[PDB]
């Protein structure tokens, strides 16, 4: 479903990525790993769609499609969700709002319906339970007032509701501890169908234990170097990498 | 053109019986002159598109048809001025609304100016009539007096002008709500004048909104009073929202103790469009509790500019003012200019000003989006939670939901 | 009247007038003295001024004047007295790394950030400049301080003095620089000033004036703050003596990666009237500016604010800030505060604010209930409010003696 | 409803409430709550 190949971007004129390749097929876990500098965030940042990464080669994919071509929002219609390592706080805009207006959008933008308000409710509840969120949270605006353990969990939580096809957890295991990280897993593994592929581009190696990857790959100078499946983790304990283990 | 002498023509014109306020306020007008852009209130609002016209007065005549095809939708007392005149035919009868309402041009009760301006004594002596409101002791009326302003332009290189004055009175208890909607006939420019002075006693309430939505190319000026007697509370919405050039004044006077103060105000000028929102405030006794909320949003060439005074005597103890100006800016050829200026001579209070300006933060804007809204509603979202303090602040969703189809209109990922 | 006297001690040394002081002469003629009419003159009082019968005359003072006036510092002291450079009192140059030059020759000088009356005045009177230079990475030793003694003439006339220093920071150099204004005794004068620095890519300056002269004079001031790229620039101001002082600081920031602090303390007391302004120029992006100006004012006191922030088009990444808080201590104090902003870009984040209130009523009662008598409480209050200010003086010893000045305006007088 | 007071630290606060002269204050000012409360029983 999803295919890079040779992929270079560069930011503010600096390469970054030089010549990425990276193949992802439906029911697939894959973990993006490697030292900081090396293309975790502008890997991320090209596939979600930011307006200053400047791809200079190569093609991303998607459900047979060009990538690069569409807007942030058409991306998430085709089904690309990323968890974001920084979530945003939206002031003024109720998580109730927020995500009826996603919804909404998303199953127009893919030809089918909405759900129906008191539904829309129903599913939220389950949600809100499911990840351990605050009885009060349709009613808060996005974020606000939230930790970051918080707002991890909350963006699982949207993952859950938008149901994408592509996940990306974007370093967003950051700052999370054992108990954090269970329940950001059993959100995320709930949404293995063996139809939806995740990619998670790790901060540390401990969420992996919780979410077990089927491809482990490794980042070089902006290209995959190495890739192995979750075994692979073990293995490179071996190399003495610094970046490979403290949070 | 000389406009001072257009406007002087205009006052002297053949079949018209000025009173002797108009006639006071004439002299005061050819008194002052106009202002260059080196006079201290003028150095960021154009006189130019004004200053060399040739101005006339054409009072037409407009179809119910056309009055509904602009009217807001909404269950009111609407009162119909057209070209500056008050047309009986297309307004709503008064008797047992809970409004005393009588136009004619007698004057003998009007009270004088908070803060003389040129632009105030031009329409106070080109008025063709005032409105004379009232609300008895303890009234509160079902439902709100709305003001509607049609005015229309001319064929031409020649500006229609039409000048609106209206006057309440809120008496002991008696509690309103009152609106002022301008709105242009179609797209020849014109140039508006208007001017409401309100008179709020003990114990009563004032809720104040004005609706400014003429088109791209006239050039609105107005200046309102509100007096407030002690315990009086009075709050004051606008909604500038349309106009080539826009410079609208509210002159406050707190001649009463613990009395509650509420003006807020939103600009939102669009391609080379100037949008000037002005305040003047005197707390003249104490106790008084004032609180000013005056937000921008400018667009590619558009220019904000905000002006606000306060002044708190001596004596005025116990004085609680605040003053708040946040500007977003839309764009690289954008422009705000803010002015608060603060005269405390009393030391037991606690005033305060503050003031920001930046741009749409496109950090929550490019996270909804993330999420699957386009770019439109995402921005549409963010910034009507930007204006949602001033919108709330209408207390009635049918009105606000028109005031923010008027705001969405002016976005520019929206229609531009 | 003023403006006739004052061309007349223009013309009194005529022959040794410069082009550009000639040059300044014309615009004060031409612009003339402004009333209280005037856009930025609504709060400040000329009459105890422009009523006055003028003179400028240059005493002699002794070692012993100038010690029993002098800061206790460790620095490179340049001594002026009656508007002039005293080579007698002022300590050597040589190998300090400050290069100092003391004539007329003003070829060099930059134009006025923002030209106004007084300016014009000081350009016109001062009767030759300090050329101050500190060469491309140097950082000197020890800190600048410009001393300034200013005398008062026995009787109605009132002596004026006018002072002009240019600074210029090259490429890479750091240095400190203060300014101090005394008065050599109880009698009246009008003092000018006028502290122009330029600071080149990679600079850092720090700049302190301290405003000390006597309860009955008049200074009138305006110092030009010019950055380059890369350049820091703190500048700090106590404002504490003269009847009617009035002091601008306009500055320009025309390179991109510059840091700047501007901050000003004012303390008016008896029908004392203190004036701080600032002018500021974001010309070009990516620069950060913050502005703190506090004030308390007492008896018959008046504070007067007034801050300009300009920000021209494309200044994107602008950084600015500016907040005047102000504590008004009886009923008949005053004070009016107008800051100001002309943003053109709008990648930006400009904020201004400005407080206006008593003392803490809450914090002195809480103090008081612990045993500390209503004063005392006060003094530690209104120190905790100046020290945000106070606090940016590292040198301890310096510091000292800036709040024994303060202590002389508080209730129990330290 | 303890008070702040930004700018002054309690060390030159206390010293100078007791050369004038909460539980805290109350004990090194001599003039869980009970156990600070009682221990200035004599």
């Amino acid at each position: 479903m999803l295919s890079i190949k040779d992929l270079h971007v560069s930011v503010e004129d600096k390469a970054i990525l030089r010549g990425l390749s990276l193949d992802v097929h439906p029911g697939e876990v894959h973990a993006i790993m490697g030292p900081n500098g090396s293309g975790k965030s502008t890997l991320s940042a090209t596939l979600a769609g930011r307006e200053d990464y400047e791809v200079t080669g190569g093609t991303v994919e998607f459900k047979g499609k060009d990538l690069l071509a569409l807007s942030p929002e058409d991306r998430a219609g085709e089904g690309i969700f990323m968890a974001f390592q920084y979530p945003v706080e939206i002031p003024g805009v109720s998580n109730q709002f927020f995500l009826q207006t996603a919804l909404n959008a998303v199953r127009s933008y893919r030809g089918q319906e909405t759900l129906d308000r008191f539904d829309f409710q129903d599913l939220m509840e389950e949600k809100i339970a499911l990840l351990k969120m605050p009885e009060d949270l349709l009613t808060r605006s996005v974020n606000v007032g939230f930790s970051g353990g918080e707002k991890k969990r909350n963006d699982i939580l949207q993952m859950a509701v938008l149901e994408p096809e592509l996940c990306i957890l974007d370093e967003s295991d950051s700052g999370l501890d054992i108990d954090a990280l269970k329940v950001v897993a059993d959100g995320v593994n709930s949404l293995r169908d063996g139809k939806r592929s995740f990619i998670i581009v790790t901060h540390y190696q401990r969420i992996l234990d919780y979410i077990k990857p089927d491809y482990v790959h490794v980042l070089y100078q902006g290209r995959i170097v190495k890739s192995g499946d979750f075994t692979l983790v073990k293995q490179l304990e071996e190399q003495g990498y610094g970046w490979l283990t403290e949070q | 053109s000389n406009a001072l002498q257009q406007w002087h023509h205009l006052f002297e014109a053949e079949g018209t019986k000025r009173s002797p306020q108009a006639q006071q306020h004439l002299q005061q007008l050819l008194r002052t002159g106009l202002p260059t852009r080196k006079h201290e209130n003028w150095k960021y609002t154009p006189l130019e598109g004004l200053i060399n016209s040739q101005f006339v007065s054409i009072a037409g005549e407009i179809s119910p048809q056309q009055r509904d095809a602009l009217a807001l939708t909404l269950d009111s007392v609407r009162l119909v001025f057209v070209d500056g005149r008050y047309v009986p035919a297309l307004s709503d009868a008064t008797e047992g609304s809970g409004y005393e309402v009588s136009i004619n041009d007698d004057r003998q009760g009007l009270p004088d100016a908070i803060q003389a301006e040129v632009f105030l004594h031009l329409t106070e002596s080109l008025a063709q009539s005032v409105t004379h409101i009232a609300v008895k002791r303890g009234q509160r009326p079902a439902k709100p007096l709305l003001l509607m302003h049609i005015t229309q332009g001319v064929a031409g290189e020649e500006v229609n002008t039409a000048h609106y004055r209206h006057h309440l009175d809120l008496a002991e208890g008696a509690e309103a709500t009152v609106i002022e909607h301008f709105v242009s006939l179609n797209d020849a420019r014109h140039f508006t004048g208007a001017r409401f002075t309100i008179n709020v006693a003990a114990n009563a309430h004032l809720q104040h909104i004005k609706l400014a939505f003429e088109n791209p190319l006239s050039h609105h000026f107005a200046h309102n009073d509100l007096l407030l007697a002690e315990d009086a509370t009075a709050f004051s919405h606008s909604f500038l929202l349309g106009g080539a050039v826009l410079r609208h004044n509210t002159s406050t006077q707190l001649n009463g103790e613990n009395s509650t103060l509420r003006i807020n105000s939103l600009a939102m000028p669009v391609k080379n469009e100037v949008c000037d929102t002005r305040t003047w405030l005197e707390h003249n006794k104490g106790f008084c509790n004032s609180r000013q909320l005056h937000k921008t949003i400018v667009s590619d060439k558009g220019r904000a500019v905000f002006n606000g005074l306060i002044n708190v005597a001596q004596h005025a103890i116990k004085t609680d003012g605040q003053m708040t100006n946040n500007n977003l800016l839309m764009g690289k050829l954008a422009e705000v200019d803010t002015k608060p200026q603060l005269e405390i001579y009393a030391d037991d209070v606690k005033c305060s000003h503050g003031a920001t300006v930046g741009r749409i933060d496109d950090e929550q804007i490019f996270y909804l989006r993330s999420r699957g809204i386009n770019q439109q509603d995402a921005q549409q979202m963010i910034i009507y939670a930007f204006a949602a303090e001033l919108t709330e602040a209408l207390r009635d969703e049918g009105l606000k939901q028109q005031v923010l189809a008027r705001i969405g209109q002016r976005l520019p990922g929206g229609a531009r």
